[PDB]
């Protein structure tokens, strides 16, 4: 019989700073125990500030994305070039995941920009269109390696200020760009560890008011 | 399983219907009515698959009433029931049929009698003296075979209901919270609010 | 929904300074059986592209006539198809691509894996994959079904990365992808000995060579070989 | 796999591909599927190749057994050995074992044991998938009491056609002549082969 | 898994990557795949760890006691029929796949055994998941009259191949190299191209950072006198 | 239905500089349901100490089974079991249920009383020893113990460093976790001292 | 999930959880189960979480474009059963829903409807829906009466939820409050499990299953 | 669903057991006592398939009351729960396992503490200040996380298990038919005639 | 089912068995699997009757029209029209199908359509159950450019191999021969063939 899903492997990362967003993924591409591409790019610039990526089953998630860029397009032709904000584009790709509901797109799709405010964003979706604005997300095929470390080293979560023991939590002091990357770095270093679907590269793309630049770094290929 | 009984005497027809509602392993409510009015002498009760059965019963009661302006004239129990019927036939044979067994009871004005008629989700009616959907007639109707009479009053038949409503909370093993019980008679539809 | 019936085995493929190699067996299998032993799965389109196919041969023959359609389109009220507007292998791929995942999305799939190689307008080499999910990928080296397992780890020891391409030459590159072809030979149970190869240069241009066989093979320490443990003699 | 047994005047010549396959993957091209249970009785083995080696290393030792006991045992008494085997545990097996040897009284004897575990004696038989589409072919050139020679060329053209077509046949092609003269050991590679 | 075996001029050796997974993770990074059966004679298994194990265990276990009963160093064939004997009784459900190697008095052996209980012979051979990665470099680069050094390159070369492409396969390369008329040298991770980078922030946390309910000291100690 | 995630649970294991730590949750439920928050999942044998996760009934019967043994053993050589012996007892006594196995992730950890050696071990549930230098995880949340431990952990920490970093790998995994949490308890060993600490985290 | 609403004399409380999961999974912490329909209209999530989120905000749409026409507002009956009518339709397709319309008219009143995907509608007093109704249930219905105080029954509601976060694994991570009045509904904020939880017990006295 | 439950207070542990028994459409009986006393001061109760459940407990309680007569003397709750959960761990491997779950109360005359002891039927033993087996603690623990003390009193404990009962039959779907309380402490086992 | 055709000098050969069967029962044992399309393009039928039968006759109602309106198709064209109605409708058939023809300018070819809807150009084919056991035979027999009455032994040869094997296939051969002489229908009973 005909299986008309598969499985690309890879993982992404998506955190959001003050002014700032980050949506990080690996550049691997594969199929059950065979690597396809080294450095197969999973996260794009789609216009108007706002970079994406749809991890899984990646015919699923090239065939979104276009559909994404494409609405973006007719976006501007119909509303007289005006700039999508993030939150517009959330709302318009849950209509996108909703419409394929009983036969679904298969992937984790996050989207990172900024907000109205200039205020770093984040969004996250499940396959058939929940959305949900956060902070910090993980998806992909290591992003149950990766969440809790977020929820500890971007969050703070269980943990407390000594002396105090218990009582008093960690104040939720904001992160610069530059202790983000570190943690991005760090949490696909721990990935590609222990998780053989993650590796041969890492891609990340910041966005800021200034617009999106792209950081590439290398990570083990076994 | 929703208990829902009737019994045609002398001058009346008297339906009992269960007021439980239990989606999986919780019961939601405790005083639902399942029934409703088509007309002002005709009454159907209804159980079957959640959704349906009200959406089957509101569907009948719009359609009758629609003919009851259009004519100014409201039709026999007989015809009510054979027009519920059809749409059940109809139904079965149907991409997602409708999972819903009802019991209509009714007076006839022209006639001056009352008239119970049972209907399956099949399409299949038939005009009993006394009748049953589900478990309920495996405990009732022998009961009924052994306590009924054509000449009774409401009164001996509310007592002959609750006598079939006692066998059903000491014999079966959902807790269906009691029964609504509501008359049919020449001066129409009205609800006893103690039992 | 189907099966594959009769069936076509590896792709391999992969890029060098100039250019693009590609290659595969001249076999259709029917099962078990090697029942046609003349077929080319290497289908050029143009002086500047070559689609490599695997998989369902009633499929592939079905894209072979696609290409051919697309070809006499392009022409079509365009005095510029053999020069400015001529047919790239960007818009050859993509185009595969588009069927194939609509034809997944309908389920009905082409049962195919394919390798569109060639070099574009510029001279930048061009080597992408498609298969029968539409699922889309490219690397310095590409190969499909047993290829994908056998080949690629020989042709990444000449391209492990996109900064060996420029250091890698033609003569390298082909004897890369003959030695991969001869260890399929050795290994894969539906491939044959001969088979057809292709090169696109951006300088020399479409080079398809046809009938070439395996050759230089180990077979002399077979007969040391005896028994399966314990038998001497 | 391609298998075959042909007696001719000297005696019987044993006849085999060499490869073994796991799907479509070739996990031995040079494997040996002649397999000697004793001196001058051979098995050509097809089907699972732990079970037919299993078969054959319980066959080896009765035959070791019976040679202490009764001294050397006939090519039939070890095709029944065989058959034993094969019959009693034909739900738990898949083996098809072709069994040839050479007696002085009785000369070259075949004998076939397809998956059922029957027996059958005959002047030369094939067996394994790659038998199939050579049936026609071996019944139209083989003759009885052929020379050396020109049974090693029968078996020869024989394989050479079902390796061609058959996937799960391939590589060398061994060969065992069993004579009064002793046990020689053939192989012959594709090259030679392939171009018949 | 990778593992491999290579026939040379007046041995044998045979080599092994690292890795060990449940499903997509990685259990072990560096996972000892080469186990001894006997001084001389060495085994790589793939397939279920738990299986390979025991069953390396078991049959070293015995060869040790025949060693001992005929008075003679232990042959590769003893070790090998022991093991496909056993294997063939639990009719493939023993989940374990060998490459048995060593010397013994008789000369060098190369064997792999598969679960169900065959066993072939070569001059090369490769097992698991990145077999096929490893095959292509042996068909590739093998010849005969190989010296020790171009064996264990060979060996090593065929499990990068896996290590690289199979993500099954990673981590070190084991070795272990045994010659005719010498001691078998163990070579544990012979090579180490997979050392993770330096971490861009160390996570060492200020003491008391984690919230506590209740400390006791725990007994260990035995009942005490007096 | 999957016998190894009907209850829930995790254990976690840490070695540091001359010391070893191991910690566990503590619920017991059945699928949705949380029944107890005193199911402790660690147990020890004189200084060797092992958790267990799986199969809730498991776990008490080999605990039961190991206690058996090691007291035999005690009686027997006149001297408390090692780890290093003791880890080959669970991989012998696990692999003899081979066909029929109890369904469990037994961690060994402790530190040997002659060498001073830090040592840890995890098994599968048929016997394979899984024998880590730096941590060993099992349990229902396998995976977030593996991302935590591998990007919190650093080597040689002191004992009182070493208790934050796995209450911090364990707190964390198990927050991500349906099946596991209710409470948590960390060991941290030494070579004469082991202190036992209950950790405060989110009740849900 | 957990969500419950309950009528009473201050009109209604809703009370609903914040966890997310796919499988055993804890996928997230943080979201919404409570939609702001309208002013007046207040619509809970459990089973599918897109499902609930796409067809309730749709539901939203069709309860403005009722105002936009009627020049008046939607009833919590006709909000209620535009939404049941439409899963209806999908009957048989697979869509996972079980949702509470709660809300305030002149004519009706405070009024809670029970929405499912098997097509039911019920309207009722009190409601608790998702994998933890029975934990709510629980200590909701042994501790209800028709006269708390908004105070109170804010409390009830909140503490309704906290039990059933804590025995429900699937359950958990905050609680939001709402309160339903004739003049409409008023968030009662986040209450994050993790510390209310402890509040209670030291407060409440109870919890006596757990070590504290 | 065969509703057992069990509270530990102060000073005695309390068990309560439905007294239905249903077989397919038909309630045989509504005054069953689901329990054995396994010694003076321990009672199990039990609920799971048909048959099994008897023939286990009346199992175990032989074998309870072989040891007191052997040694004279009255095992602990605590080594009565081990005996049955090794009885239950090896039954889960056999080739029909006995599919029962079991509430195990008992009053340690040596510790002077009452004890409550869960057992499902695979041999999985937790002690508890209260717990259920089957549905039943869907309704019931959460309810007793909120309302319960570990210095109540034997009354107190009563009110707080009415409270259980009352909900039950609020929101179960099936008629469990009430239960029969039996209350454990140092003066033995007594059972709650009025409930 | 055994069938094949063959290219030679002066044109091409079809050839046939005439067995139909129904599990083991021989429904018909005078079939006549050689149907024509057009004049001088015919054709050889394999698998399921009904599907090859309705496929034939859909195919020679298009080149009646096509020869109405275009004058005489090419073999080629035939072969183009009968892989279309195999391929798009490859779901519900279970036709293998030979097509052979003779044009005055392009002579004798042969085009089989397997299975799955593919074409292939060949020198000569063979199809059907009974193929299988005379590929062997063919390959080492067949000669471009033979003589009528070479082909006519070589068909005849083969499928008597062919039919001496498969179960499936039996009865006469039938042969039809297309040359610019015209049309000759050839027939061959057991007597004949089976003592070759
Ligand atoms: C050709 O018939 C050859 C003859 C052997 C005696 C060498 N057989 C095979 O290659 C054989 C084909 C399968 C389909 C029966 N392959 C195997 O036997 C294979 C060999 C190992 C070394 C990979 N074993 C195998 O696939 O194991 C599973 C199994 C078990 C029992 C029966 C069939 C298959
Ligand atoms: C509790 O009922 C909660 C309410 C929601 C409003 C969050 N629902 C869930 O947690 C729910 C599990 C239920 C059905 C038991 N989880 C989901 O719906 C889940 C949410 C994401 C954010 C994790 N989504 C999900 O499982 O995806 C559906 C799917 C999966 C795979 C392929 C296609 C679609
Ligand atoms: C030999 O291949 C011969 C060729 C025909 C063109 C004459 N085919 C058969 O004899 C064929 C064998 C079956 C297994 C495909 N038998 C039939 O086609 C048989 C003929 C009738 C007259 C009995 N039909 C038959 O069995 O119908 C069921 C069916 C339907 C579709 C496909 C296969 C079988
Ligand atoms: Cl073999
Ligand atoms: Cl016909
Ligand atoms: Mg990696
Ligand atoms: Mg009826
Ligand atoms: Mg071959
Ligand atoms: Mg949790
Ligand atoms: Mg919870
Ligand atoms: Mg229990
Ligand atoms: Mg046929």
């Amino acid at each position: 019989q005909f299986n008309p899903y598969g499985d690309n492997g890879g993982t992404i990362l998506g955190i959001a700073g003050e002014d700032f967003a980050v949506l990080a993924g690996d550049t691997r591409n594969i199929t059950d125990y065979s690597i396809n591409s080294r450095y197969e790019p999973k996260v794009f610039d789609c216009g108007d500030n706002i970079v994406m990526s749809a991890n899984g089953f990646a015919a699923d998630g090239d065939a979104l994305v276009k559909r994404f860029k494409n609405s973006v397009k007719w976006y501007h032709f119909d509303h007289n070039d005006k700039k999508l904000s993030i939150n517009s584009a959330a709302r318009n790709i849950q209509h996108l995941l909703y419409g394929k509901r009983f036969f679904p797109y298969y992937v984790h799709t996050i989207i990172a920009g900024l907000d109205e405010d200039g205020k770093g964003a984040v969004y996250s979706f499940d396959p058939v269109g929940s959305y949900e604005r956060e902070q910090c997300r993980a998806g992909g095929a290591a992003a149950s390696l990766i969440m809790p470390f977020l929820d500890n080293q971007v969050n703070f979560k269980n943990q407390y200020e000594p002396g105090t023991n218990g009582k008093v939590k960690k104040p939720l002091k904001y992160l610069s760009v530059e202790e983000v990357i570190k943690l991005v770095r760090d949490s696909f270093t721990s990935a590609t560890e222990r998780h053989i679907q993650v590796g041969d590269g890492l891609e990340i793309l910041i966005v800021t008011k200034d617009g999106v630049r792209k950081e590439f770094y290398e990570l083990k290929r076994d | 399983m929703d208990i829902i009984l009737g019994i045609r005497v002398q001058d009346s027809v008297i339906l009992a219907s269960s007021k439980a509602v239990t989606r999986g392993i919780s019961v939601l409510k405790d005083s639902d009515d399942k029934t409703r009015q088509l007309s002002p002498h005709t009454l159907m009760s209804f159980a079957g698959e959640a959704g349906d059965t009200v959406q089957f019963a509101e569907y009948i009661q719009a359609n009758i009433q629609l003919y009851s302006i259009r004519e100014d004239y409201e039709l026999s129990p007989q015809a009510v029931s054979s027009f519920v019927r059809q749409e059940l036939a109809k139904s079965i044979r149907s991409r997602r049929p409708y999972q819903v067994n009802v019991l209509i009871g009714g007076y006839d004005k022209k006639k001056n009698k009352p008239e119970l008629y049972q209907i399956d989700y099949l399409g299949t009616k038939v005009e009993l003296p006394y009748g049953a959907h589900g478990y309920s007639g495996f405990y009732t109707f022998s009961l009924l075979d052994h306590h009924y009479r054509p000449d009774m009053t409401t009164e001996e038949g509310l007592d002959l209901l609750k006598l079939c409503v006692q066998e059903l909370e000491k014999r079966m093993p959902m807790d269906f919270k009691g029964v609504i019980v509501k008359i049919v008679d020449k001066d129409g539809i009205r609800q006893v609010d103690d039992f | 929904t189907q099966q594959p019936i009769v069936t076509g085995t590896s792709v391999i493929s992969m890029k060098y300074d100039n250019g693009v190699i590609i290659a595969a067996d001249n076999l259709g299998s029917y099962g078990s059986l090697l029942r046609f032993n003349g077929v080319e799965r290497l289908i050029p389109v143009g002086d500047n592209t070559v689609v490599g196919i695997s998989g369902d041969i009633s499929d592939m023959q079905h894209i072979e006539r696609l290409l051919k359609d697309l070809v006499t389109e392009n022409a079509y009220d365009n005095p510029l198809a053999d020069a400015e507007e001529a047919l790239e292998p960007s818009y050859i791929f993509e185009y595969l691509a588009t069927v194939m995942y609509q034809r997944r999305s309908k389920m009905n799939p082409l049962w195919n894996a394919i390798i569109v190689a060639g070099v574009q307008s510029n001279g930048d080499q061009f080597l992408r994959y498609v298969n029968l999910l539409g699922v889309t990928y490219s690397s310095p080296t590409l190969a499909t079904g047993f290829g994908a397992h056998m080949a690629n780890p020989l042709l990444r020891k000449v391209v492990d990365r996109e900064s060996d391409i420029p250091k890698t030459t033609v003569q390298v590159a082909e004897e890369a992808i003959v030695n991969a072809m001869r260890v399929l030979y050795y290994r894969d149970a539906r491939s044959s000995r001969n088979f057809s190869l292709a090169i696109i240069d951006k300088n020399t241009g479409l080079t398809f060579k046809k009938n070439l066989q395996v050759e230089n093979m180990k077979w002399d320490f077979a007969k040391d070989i005896k028994g399966y443990g314990t038998q001497k003699i | 796999t391609s298998i075959m047994a042909v007696t001719f005047k000297d005696g019987v010549i044993l006849g085999a591909d060499s490869r073994t396959t796991t799907g479509a993957y070739i996990a031995n091209r040079v494997t040996d599927k002649l397999t000697r249970v004793h001196d001058k009785i051979w098995c050509c083995r097809s089907g699972s190749a732990a079970d037919t080696q299993a078969i054959a290393d319980i066959v080896q030792y009765h035959l070791e057994l019976y040679t202490s006991q009764y001294g050397t045992p006939s090519t039939e008494t070890a095709a029944s050995v065989f058959k034993e085997l094969c019959y009693e545990n034909k739900d738990n097996l898949t083996a098809g074992i072709i069994v040839a040897g050479y007696d002085d009284k009785n000369k070259g004897e075949v004998y076939t044991i397809p998956l059922g575990g029957s027996v059958h004696k005959l002047p030369y038989a094939i067996a394994g998938s790659g038998s199939t589409f050579i049936y026609g072919y071996c019944d139209k050139n083989f003759r009885e009491n052929m020379s050396k020679e020109e049974t090693v060329d029968f078996i020869k053209h024989s394989l050479s056609q079902a390796i061609k077509w058959d996937g799960s046949s391939g590589g060398v092609i061994r060969m065992v002549v069993l004579t009064a003269a002793g046990v020689e050991r053939l192989i012959f590679y594709p090259d030679e082969y392939e171009q018949l | 898994t990778t593992i491999v075996g290579v026939k040379f001029n007046n041995g044998v050796v045979i080599a092994a990557d690292t890795r060990s997974t449940q499903g997509p993770i990685v259990a072990d990074k560096n996972c000892a795949k080469l186990h001894r059966i006997s001084p001389k004679i060495w085994c790589a298994g793939a397939g279920t760890a738990a299986d390979t194990e025991a069953v390396t265990q078991l049959i070293g276990s015995n060869i040790e006691l025949h060693s001992l009963y005929t008075s003679r160093e232990p042959r590769v064939v003893s070790a090998l029929q022991m093991l496909k004997q056993h294997l063939f009784k639990y009719q493939g459900h023993i989940g374990a796949y060998l490459i048995v190697a060593g010397v013994d008095p008789t000369g060098s052996h190369l064997f792999s055994i598969h679960a169900h209980g065959s066993t072939d012979v070569g001059y090369y051979l490769s097992l698991g998941s990145g077999s096929l990665a490893a095959m292509a470099v042996l068909e590739s680069h093998w010849k005969q009259d190989l010296t020790k050094e171009e064996a264990i390159k060979l060996a090593s070369d065929a499990i990068q191949a896996g290590i690289w492409n199979d993500l099954g396969s990673g981590s070190n390369v084991d070795v272990c190299v045994m010659e005719i008329g010498k001691d078998a040298e163990y070579l544990r991770n012979y090579l180490t191209p997979n050392v993770r980078e330096e971490k861009q922030k160390s996570y060492k946390f200020p003491r008391g950072t984690t919230a506590v309910l209740k400390e006791s000291i725990v007994n260990i100690c035995d009942i005490q006198e007096e | 239905s999957d016998p190894s995630s009907i209850n829930g649970g995790i254990v976690v294991a840490m070695t540091g500089k001359d010391c070893v730590a191991i910690a566990c949750d503590l619920r017991l439920g059945s699928q949705s349901l949380g029944v107890s928050n005193k199911f402790e999942k660690i147990f020890h044998y004189g200084h060797v100490f092992l958790g267990i996760t799986g199969l809730a009934t498991d776990v008490t019967t080999l605990n039961e089974m190991f206690r058996y043994k090691t007291n035999l053993y005690k009686l027997k050589e006149e001297r408390a079991i090692e780890p290093e012996t003791f880890t080959q007892l669970v991989s012998s006594s696990l692999y003899e249920r081979r066909f029929g196995p109890y369904f469990v992730g037994p961690v060994v950890a402790g530190i040997n009383s002659k060498s001073g050696k830090p040592f840890i071990a995890g098994f599968d549930l048929i016997g394979c020893i899984d024998e880590a230098k730096d941590f060993i995880v099992s349990g229902t949340a396998s995976d977030q113990l593996f991302g935590m431990c591998e990007s919190l952990y650093e080597p040689n920490l002191e004992p009182e460093d070493l208790f934050e970093t796995i209450s911090q790998a364990l707190l964390n995994a198990a927050d991500r976790d349906a099946l596991s949490g209710w409470g948590a308890v960390v060991y941290i060993i030494k070579k004469d001292e082991v202190v036992k600490r209950y950790l405060k985290m989110r009740q849900d | 999930t957990t969500t419950l609403a309950f009528r009473f004399q201050g009109g209604i409380i809703v009370a609903v959880d914040s966890r997310a999961t796919a499988g055993n999974w804890v996928a997230s912490q943080t979201v919404k189960k409570v939609i702001e329909i309208n002013p007046f209209l207040l619509g809970t999530m459990a089973g599918g979480a897109a499902d609930c989120q796409f067809w309730e905000t749709w539901l939203g749409s069709q309860c403005r474009l009722h105002e936009l026409r009627e020049k008046e507002r939607i009833s919590v009956a006709a909000a209620s059963k535009i939404l049941s009518n439409l899963v209806y339709q999908y009957k048989g397709a697979g869509l996972s829903m079980g949702t509470m319309i709660c809300g305030y008219t002149r004519k009706e009143g405070p009024t809670i409807y029970y929405v499912d995907s098997d097509g039911t509608r019920l309207k009722g007093d009190i409601f608790c829906v998702g994998s933890g109704q029975t934990f709510a249930y629980g200590v909701l219905d042994s501790n209800y009466k028709w006269d708390l105080s908004v105070e109170d029954a804010l409390y009830l509601g909140k503490r309704s939820i906290l039990a059933a976060a804590h025995r429900n694994a699937y359950s958990g991570g905050s609680v939001n409050l709402y309160h339903v009045t004739e003049d409409g509904w008023i968030y009662h904020g986040n209450h994050d499990v993790g510390e209310l939880f402890w509040k209670v017990k030291e407060e409440e006295g109870s919890f006596n299953n757990v070590i504290g």
